[PDB]
RNA sequence: GUCGUGCGUGGAGAGGGAACCCACU
């Protein structure tokens, strides 16, 4: 549903930049790579956490409740 | 609480945030001090309040939060903020038809 | 004590009534959550 | 089926109207910016109002901009000129709802009914942690004040002890709500009322789906529909109108869409309202009438009160309904308010049982009273309102179609505003107004030049001719001279016999002349520090003087009960002049005297009219907003028989409007000196003064 | 550079199978 509150393995936060990762993803039209790492993801856990992650949450809210 | 999420879900997520804890120290666990209902000497209380009107469904992030207890001047539990934006951490998100009330003890 | 899945409007029936939404056609008759006090735990 | 279910989604979509981006918008302002725009932004985004709109959302496109600047520049008045109570509140608990966050508050009952807030108040928030609780709070702390938020107060809710839980909405993106921490001290203090704003901006919204949207987008009339001779001279004849003036009825009447009437003032427009009121009622229909001022609604409600004609010519009175309070209408029609028509309508375990008791007491007269109002809206067939109004909260609730819509002095309101009262299915839309007239209210100049106070009247008469009118019935021959030659430059022709029938026995005496011009040869105006308003005393002091010689003259000879008004183009003129005409005659001049601006006096009718010039004093070589002509015109068309204009000669003759006015009222002799006693013979040193200046 | 404007609420006890379709060791 929602971006990880913190990484699986590090436990690093990244649901704050979720939100900058889709702007920059669509505003600047960058690639997944450059934006991860302009985000501030040096580890590849992170990097695969936010690019793997599915918007789940949206789906369900398109329904009346 | 009626968001499409759960219960134990958004309270899962919610444990996760953040909080300020510079004056730890200072602070006591609950299991040490003889109290009775988490008494802010050793706890602190925040509210959650969010619910969509008609339109634009509300993110939730963590600068919503809001501490009910007294910290005596204390500046722990404070939600940490670091993104640009200064948003914070996006917790959920609840529709026009969906209500979130909760408190959070820390 | 009762809410319907479309309208969501309460409709605090009793027994020996019926159970078809007033507003709408729909008989799902959802009901909301218990008042009573409710704790989880992130662990 | 299908039609009347997409009729009513529309209809519900038109009255039910998101505001959430409106507040969003607005909040973000900066109450402590001094600017003449909301942001810093280019000004490139702003654009002129296009004679033409593509589609609905290039129409609001344009709109937008307009309308956020017209805000903003009105929330900056309302904090210079404006200075309210500020209070202190306690936060609570904040929820956060759409981009916005819900601030609980308690207050005091009484600060509450002293500061007038109401659920549909902006204010403005601040963190003084500084204040000294027995220095004095003002506005002016909080424009010191760097931290200051926008609040919107959703609901005004009373709780036990006297309290009232207020409820505030603000930005998230805000800084200042950091500070507002539980159980802190915050000073409010309003700033302006955001009902005509919220409005304006949910017309515009509406726009869409709206019938007339396509006529409105492309300003162009429906043609002219050919209507037999017969019925024109029918309608003249029951009516006792003009050929001109039957003949915009039949024409309005007969083709659906926007009507547009172009009548000068005294050219029977408000007679050709009531005319088409009254063959529209002959030929259940309900039809909505906006007047842009109040004292325009007051006067159609008066002049329906006496009847209305049909085509055969009997007289017969509908139930008209004024949707308005109290305080704004006028006490003669005071009947004909809503809110009096729904009056006569209807008009330990103790104690907790008592209360339940009188719980249900009062839950049953509000159901009493809303069915009473229910009744009285459902059977009238005439509701008569302003722009503003005509969106009342009521109205929408009740769901009504108003199939035919008038608006008067279209060309004193602008697009948004006169599109208000199109929202309830208006098919038929008749626009009586003359451009001549004064512009709408805009405060701000950025926003005339975009065009902003441009009226949708203006462009739709631009796009094509409307219906002229060129025969006058109300001014005096003499008076219209010089309105006519230099405003109208002619086209405005004199009735047979206006001079005959205007002829008054004060007429006769030389001091008072149907037009004469008096200066003041020793007078200054002082500015207001807050208001921003001139004032000056011996302008108020010889209509004074006047008006006690005419009185003593004609006492009981004439009676002068509403027939003498006085216009001042200030607010703080008009109102010292009220308090001293209160002060020296009494209780009288709430009936025999009237006091009204020239905005505000805009399509008023009175025998003997009094133009007041504040701009009395040479030295500030500035005549105001005075000098456009609009302004002159529209003070002037007031005059039925007598108009005596109170100024000073030296500061008027800089402007060139002026000073032809003053060179015409030479050439007739009708320049007059006057100063403090000169119609004393005892006060000899206001005879020495005159004789010097001469 | 000062102009309009919207609203009146007190102890106690206690019975269900036969078949079909999948999956794991
Ligand atoms: N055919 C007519 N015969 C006599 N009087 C008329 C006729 N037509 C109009 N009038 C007079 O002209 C006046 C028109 O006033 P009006 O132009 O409506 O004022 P305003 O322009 O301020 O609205 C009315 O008071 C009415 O008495
Ligand atoms: F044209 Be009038 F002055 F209303
Ligand atoms: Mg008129
Ligand atoms: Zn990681
Ligand atoms: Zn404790
Ligand atoms: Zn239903």
């Amino acid at each position: 549903m929602i971006v990880p509150v913190r990484c699986f393995s590090c436990g690093k936060v990244v649901g704050d930049k979720w939100e900058s990762y889709l702007n920059l993803l669509q505003e600047d039209e960058l690639d997944e790579g450059t934006a991860l790492s302009r985000l501030g993801l040096k580890r590849y856990c992170c990097r695969r956490m936010i690019l793997t992650h599915v918007d789940l949450i949206e789906k369900f809210l398109r329904y009346n409740p | 609480n009626t968001t499409v999420l759960a219960d134990e879900f958004i309270a899962h997520r919610l444990g996760l945030i953040p909080l300020q804890s510079m004056d730890i120290e200072q602070l006591e666990y609950s299991r040490d001090c003889f109290c009775e209902d988490h008494c802010d000497k050793c706890s602190v209380v925040l509210t959650l309040q969010a619910f969509g009107e008609s339109e634009s469904t509300t993110n939730v992030y963590s600068k919503d939060l809001v501490i009910v207890s007294n910290l005596m001047g204390r500046n722990i539990g404070h939600p940490i903020i670091q993104d640009k934006e200064g948003n914070g951490v996006l917790i959920c998100k609840l529709r026009k038809g969906q209500e979130l009330k909760l408190t959070c003890v820390a | 004590k009762y809410i319907c899945a479309e309208c969501s409007s309460k409709l605090s029936l009793s027994r020996t009534d019926a159970v078809r939404c007033k507003d709408c056609g729909h008989r799902i008759l959802l009901k909301a959550r218990t008042k009573r006090l409710v704790q989880f735990e992130a662990r | 089926a299908e039609l009347a279910k997409q009729e009513l989604e529309h209809m519900r979509k038109r009255l039910n109207v998101d505001m959430n981006p409106l507040y969003e918008i607005i909040l973000q302002w900066d109450y402590t910016r001094n600017s003449e725009y909301p942001d810093d932004e280019p000004i490139g985004n702003y654009s002129d109002v296009k004679d033409f709109f593509n589609s609905p959302a290039d129409y609001q496109k344009v709109m937008k901009p307009l309308l956020l600047l017209e805000s903003w520049q009105g929330l900056c008045s309302s904090r210079d000129r404006e200075d309210y109570k500020p209070f202190s509140i306690i936060v609570g608990n904040r929820t956060a709802v759409s981009d916005f966050y819900d601030v609980y508050a308690s207050v005091a009952k009484q600060v509450i009914q002293d500061c007038g807030i109401s659920e549909s108040d902006l204010i403005v928030m601040a963190y003084l942690p500084d204040f000294r609780p027995d220095k004095r709070l003002s506005s002016d702390d909080f424009k010191k004040a760097q931290h200051t938020c926008l609040a919107k107060v959703r609901t005004l809710k009373n709780t036990k002890g006297g309290n009232v839980d207020v409820t505030l909405r603000i930005h998230r993106n805000h800084s200042f709500s950091k500070f507002l921490t539980l159980r802190s001290e915050i000073y409010c203090v309003k700033v302006m009322q955001m009902t005509t704003i919220e409005r304006e901006y949910s017309t515009l919204e509406g726009l869409e789906y709206y019938d007339l949207v396509g006529q409105i987008l492309q300003a162009k009339p429906s043609p002219p529909v050919n209507v037999d001779a017969a019925e024109i001279e029918t309608v003249k004849k029951s009516y006792k109108l003009n050929t001109s003036q039957a003949e915009a009825i039949v024409n309005s009447v007969s083709k659906e869409g926007f009507s547009l009437i172009q009548g000068p003032p005294g050219t029977g427009k408000t007679k050709t309202i009531l005319g088409i009121i009254g063959y529209f009622l002959s030929t259940k229909q309900k039809i909505l009438i906006c007047a842009p001022s109040n004292a325009a609604v007051d006067e159609i409600c008066l002049r329906l009160k006496s009847g209305v004609y049909d085509k055969q010519g009997h007289q017969f009175k509908p139930q008209l309904v004024r949707v308005g309070r109290s305080d704004v209408v006028n006490v003669a029609i005071k009947d004909l308010t809503l809110e009096e028509l729904v009056d006569k309508r209807i008009g330990g375990r103790d104690r907790d049982e008592m209360r339940e008791k009188n719980s249900v007491n009062y839950r049953n007269r509000d159901l009493d009273r809303r069915n009473a109002q229910a009744h009285i809206l459902a059977v009238s067939d005439i509701i008569c309102s302003t722009l503003s109004g005509s969106a009342h909260d009521v109205l929408a609730t009740m769901g009504i179609k108003f199939d035919t819509v008038i608006i008067d002095e279209a060309c004193q309101c602008t697009e948004l505003s006169s599109i208000i009262p199109l929202r309830y299915g208006g098919k038929r839309c008749i626009m009586v107004g003359d451009p001549n007239q004064l512009p709408p209210t805009v405060l701000s100049g950025a926003a005339s030049n975009f065009k902003y106070n441009q009226s949708l009247f203006v462009r739709m008469e631009k796009n094509s001719s409307p219906y002229l009118l060129d025969v006058q019935y109300r001014m005096h021959p003499s008076i219209s001279k010089f309105p006519s030659s230099e405003f109208y430059q002619g086209r405005l022709k004199d009735g047979p016999g206006m001079d005959i029938l205007n002829k008054r026995p004060w007429h006769q005496l030389e001091p008072l002349a149907p037009y004469k011009f008096f200066d003041i040869i020793s007078g200054r105006q002082e500015q207001n520090a807050k208001t921003m308003s001139y004032t000056n005393m011996e302008e108020i002091r010889v209509a004074i003087e006047l008006v006690d010689y005419l009185f003593r003259k004609f006492d009981n000879k004439i009676d002068f009960t509403g027939k003498i008004g006085i216009i001042s183009p200030y607010r703080e003129q008009m109102q010292k002049m009220r308090k001293e005409f209160a002060r020296y005659f009494g209780g009288m001049i709430n009936k025999s005297i009237d006091f009204n601006t020239i905005d505000g006096f805009q399509g008023q009718e009175k025998e003997i009219i009094l133009i007041s010039c504040v701009r009395a004093d040479d030295t500030k070589s500035s005549v105001g907003f005075l000098k456009d002509f609009r302004r002159m015109n529209v003070a002037l068309t007031r005059a039925k028989t007598s108009i005596w204009v109170l100024g000073h000669q030296r500061s008027l003759a800089k402007s060139k409007l002026w000073r032809d006015l003053i060179e015409d009222a030479k050439d007739r002799s009708c320049l007059a000196y006057a100063c403090s006693g000169f119609l004393d013979p005892r006060n000899n040193r206001a005879q020495s003064i005159l004789r010097k200046f001469n």
